[PDB]
């Protein structure tokens, strides 16, 4: 329904228990020193097996 | 506390008192250790 302007999608392949650690304002090995999303961040969070 | 090798039983439970030292929170960070870590009342990271 609602369209944007500029869309990117970062992808990457991480260990199965690492991906509670992605969202805004979480904490952990992950969050702090390889990939980290802003507090602010707007998007869809997506993960598959 | 947290490298004992038994603690007390969740019935009985022994509190430990803490107080006069110096409490290094970085080692945790540094060397990954506790698998569940969260803190209800302040930050994880601010203890320091």
């Amino acid at each position: 329904d609602l369209c944007f302007t500029n869309v990117y999608a970062d992808s990457f392949v991480i260990r199965g228990d690492e991906v509670r650690q992605i969202a805004p304002g979480q904490t952990g090995k992950i969050a702090d020193y390889n990939y980290k999303l802003p507090d602010d961040f707007t998007g869809c969070v997506i993960a598959w097996n | 506390v947290f490298n004992a090798t038994r603690f007390a039983s969740v019935y009985a439970w022994n509190r430990k008192r803490i107080s006069n030292c110096v409490a290094d929170y970085s080692v945790l960070y540094n060397s990954a250790s506790f698998s569940t870590f969260k803190c209800y009342g302040v930050s994880p990271t601010k203890l320091n």
